[PDB]
């Protein structure tokens, strides 16, 4: 009774038979916005079912020498479900996320990635290699939405920070001989009540592999990794058009 | 002065344990409000197919749920709802020429299993026990009314069976008939559960006998006598020729009834009375077929 | 403390380690004759122990292309052990039973038999294939006793109906990465309160494999599958001189 | 008069769930006296990172 | 709750996860002596945590054709730690033992070791072969310390008593399909209160084989048994210079 665990929100059910237990990001549930943390003063929209549910987004595949994948949050989810809408539609977003990745494996297969949150993930460039050029990450990259997007210097998480610490943030790993998924349940983290879904992203999710992904020939070596998550408590204020960026 | 495994010896108990009771269900189950639930240990949609048992996993365990109110009845979906419907079970021809059924009397093997429709609905259950209202529908080849008076008599297993027109057990001095002119709307009778058993038996895996069972026998497998009620003879009431062609039509209507051990449905076509043979080469699939399972 | 299990009658002791839990035949006991419920004027024998036991009358070799096979019960059970002897010499028989079918193989196997208990299990020919023919299926395929017989056309269960429902009976499965045994406890079931154990057959015993058995080559081939059932609440009355059949 | 659904609903909470709470911690923790355990089912050098 | 566990004493912790329980010597616990009990007058020294710990003293190689092995006990811990001096500075010693033997291999693998506790484990000699010369073993065999030494005629444990009986002694089994170690506790066992470590061994760890090892090639065939040992409530007194024997 620990091991085995199923998560239901919205209309959306996933089961696990070998999950580690659920991590709670610093220890906080995600809540809707108290009435004096407020200043935006329409009645915002409350969507609930609609929108707090759980996306299944993407597919990667591990593979021997796999770098490590980012995606970056608020984002991720837009364009994708009535979710999305209400982001595109609305000025202000506020939201917690319950964040459920899963890759299974035999258990003649071993490996085990890193799965964190980083909260406020600034992406930084390798500055034109000799340090002298002011470069900047793309759009392409800081805000890849699905999909994510893969590592280039993993060991300092392209930002030049030791991943070997990554592990001060609300994080999981799957260990193969252990677990098939992680799951984190980050509240909604930002210094404002809300903010716009659209250019400002309030965390990453970092999925590396830190001890690589190993089996004997034969073994079926397709081994995917899916990101499935759920917004929680999503509230929207600030209604006018749509708008993609 | 006694022996203890006598005195324990649980040998002897006539009420049987049953593990479930029967509750009331005038209407469909309610639904009542659900939430989302991210909690490790409680795991609804996991089930074990194995163990036997349907899944008990609730809607509202499986996405979070509104409340309704749910009135809708099951009335309908009861054994006297579902099977007091009067449906064709029996057809008797009395010709004027032909080599079915002349001189005027004809002699039916009380068998309902003759007509697919409603042999089909009892087959779903292996005994049944219940009372049944017999409706007879008689008139000519065309659906034509005639003034022809008729003498339905019920011939009980050991009951003298008539061998003509004007055969003596037509006295019917202690058998049950009824006299019916085919212009009087059909003849309808009230008739009890009248078996040795407790409940007729749709399919009996065994023999009768007792003996041998070579292969000439083999006929008789599956052959049970507690559901061989007798013949239902009838014939135009007079000393000639009848002058008018008949048909009787026998509808049967149960009522009181009592079902036990439901079993699969009828799958394939139906050859033959009190057989479930079916057709070796044609054996076609329970439902319809498609092109891939990745398409419709 | 589910998946282990002994089951202890007479003399006999059934162990199991991978047992998914017990079934009871349409959630009932075997329970000895009423006084109301019974005709039978005379004083009947209840030789308890001496019958009431577990013989485990045989053994079929599961193949990647076995069809599936069935036991008539009453039956199966006569000429063997005291039993046979008190349904023989008895006219009128009354039982219910224990039936524990068994089944193992490896991790590395794969594989799902579907165990029911068939009542008043009527055989039906295929009718001389045209279906002109009005054939009757032979003693030695009626009441082939133990040995049981081999089905021709599992699909409509060799009696015209799809076995895909065959479900609304008493059942259980033997999934091999699940388990390795069924047991289902049936309790008397006739019209009857006895009724002669020679020529009237209460049930049938069905063992189908629905997904087919398979593993890699190397792995050990020979997956037999063994029957091992167990009268209760044995009653008989209406002796006469002992009988075959 | 309500729909149920509305009146569960807990749609709208203020305040945060927690888990945790902040405890004093002027010194360091203080270590109390052990002793050999030797026994099965209790393993506190077992863990799962 | 039974088959991992958790050994700590002194500044030594030995982990298990697959244990089978924990063998008490004739159900006692080691105890210190009681003042009825003793006779030496002299007030002793219990040195507690710098000797009652877990000393990892020695590695053997199962191979399919070992014959077994076995060390006498006093003895063993000479020499090696604080334990070692204690026992060659003083006299007279006293001490119970928390004896530990493991030996891991693969769920692919099998074997079972008997892994006894022999009081008074008297070693005998083969008697020059036809039995008329009165020959006796060596100071070499009798009282090998760590290292243990190999069994020449394991069937009669060297000793001309049948191997088949071992276990009405304190024992335990390492079958490799069910666990991968065992976990004696005897208390000091001697007719003295106290006697002298070098000299006199209270008894002989005998780790036999019963069913060979084996495994199809491929799998890693150096499969090690370690031996550790912890004594318990260990007193010494008698004290002089440093003695080795
Ligand atoms: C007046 C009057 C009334 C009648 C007819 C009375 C008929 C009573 C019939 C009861 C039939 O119960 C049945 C049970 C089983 C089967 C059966 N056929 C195949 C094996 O089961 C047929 C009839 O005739 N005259």
């Amino acid at each position: 009774s620990d091991r085995v665990a199923q998560l239901t929100i919205g209309n959306s059910t996933i089961t696990t038979q070998e999950a580690a237990n659920i991590i709670v990001g610093y220890g906080e549930w995600p809540s809707y916005c108290s009435d004096d943390d407020a200043t935006a003063v329409d009645k915002p929209t409350r969507p609930d079912v609609s929108v707090n549910r759980f996306y299944t987004l993407d597919t990667k595949l591990w593979e021997k020498s796999s770098k490590g994948w980012y995606w970056k949050f608020p984002d991720v989810l837009t364009e994708t479900g009535v979710f999305g809408q209400n982001a595109q539609f609305h000025y202000l977003y506020r939201s917690g996320f319950c964040i459920h990745v899963q890759c299974n494996a035999s258990k003649f297969h071993q490996g085990a990635l890193l799965v964190a949150i980083l909260p406020e993930y600034v992406i930084g460039t390798v500055a034109g290699g000799t340090g002298t050029e002011d470069s900047h990450p793309p759009y392409k990259q800081t805000q890849p939405g699905a999909d994510g997007f893969e590592l280039q210097h993993p060991y300092v998480l392209d930002a030049g920070i030791p991943i070997s610490q990554l592990t001060v943030c609300p994080h999981q790993w799957i260990n193969l001989r252990t677990n098939n998924c992680a799951t984190i349940i980050v509240p909604y983290m930002n210094t404002l009540p809300f903010d716009s879904a659209l250019n400002h992203c309030n965390f990453g999710l970092l999925v590396v592999p830190i001890s690589p992904l190993d089996f004997d020939q034969g073994a079926t070596p397709v081994i995917p990794i899916t990101i499935t998550l759920a917004p929680m408590c999503s509230e929207f204020a600030g209604l006018r058009q749509a708008v993609t960026q | 002065d006694r022996v203890a495994d006598v005195i324990e010896s649980s040998i002897g108990d006539s009420v049987s344990r049953a593990l479930t009771q029967a509750l009331p269900a005038p209407t469909g189950q309610n639904t009542q409000v659900s939430s989302h639930r991210l909690d490790t240990g409680e795991v609804p949609a996991l089930q074990a197919a194995e163990i036997g048992a349907s899944s008990n996993t609730s809607d509202e365990s499986m996405i979070e749920t509104r409340c309704v109110l749910n009135s809708h009845s099951t009335a309908e979906t009861t054994l006297d709802s579902f099977f007091s419907r009067a449906g064709l079970v029996g057809e008797i021809d009395l010709p004027l020429e032909g080599t079915t059924n002349p001189n005027g009397y004809a002699n039916w093997d009380i068998d309902i299993t003759g007509y697919a429709q409603m042999r089909r609905k009892v087959e779903l259950f292996t005994y049944m026990r219940f009372d049944a209202e017999f409706t007879f529908v008689a008139c000519t080849p065309t659906g034509q009314v005639v003034p022809q008076l008729l003498q339905y008599m019920f011939v009980p297993p050991g009951a003298p069976k008539p061998e003509s027109r004007e055969s003596l057990a037509w006295q019917t001095a202690t058998n049950p008939s009824v006299f019916v002119k085919l212009t009087d709307p059909p003849a309808q009778v009230s008739v009890p559960f009248m078996s040795p058993a407790s409940a007729y038996q749709w399919f009996y895996d065994g023999y009768p006998t007792f003996g041998e069972h070579k292969q000439e026998k083999d006929l008789e497998y599956g052959a049970c006598p507690n559901n061989m009620m007798g013949t239902f003879s009838v014939r135009n009431v007079g000393s000639s020729k009848s002058k008018y062609p008949l048909v009787v039509r026998i509808y049967m209507r149960m009522k009181h009834v009592r079902a036990w051990i439901p079993r699969p449905m009828r799958n394939q076509n139906y050859l033959f009375k009190a057989n479930p043979n079916y057709a070796g080469n044609s054996i076609k699939p329970t439902g319809t077929s498609r092109t891939a399972i990745t398409t419709l």
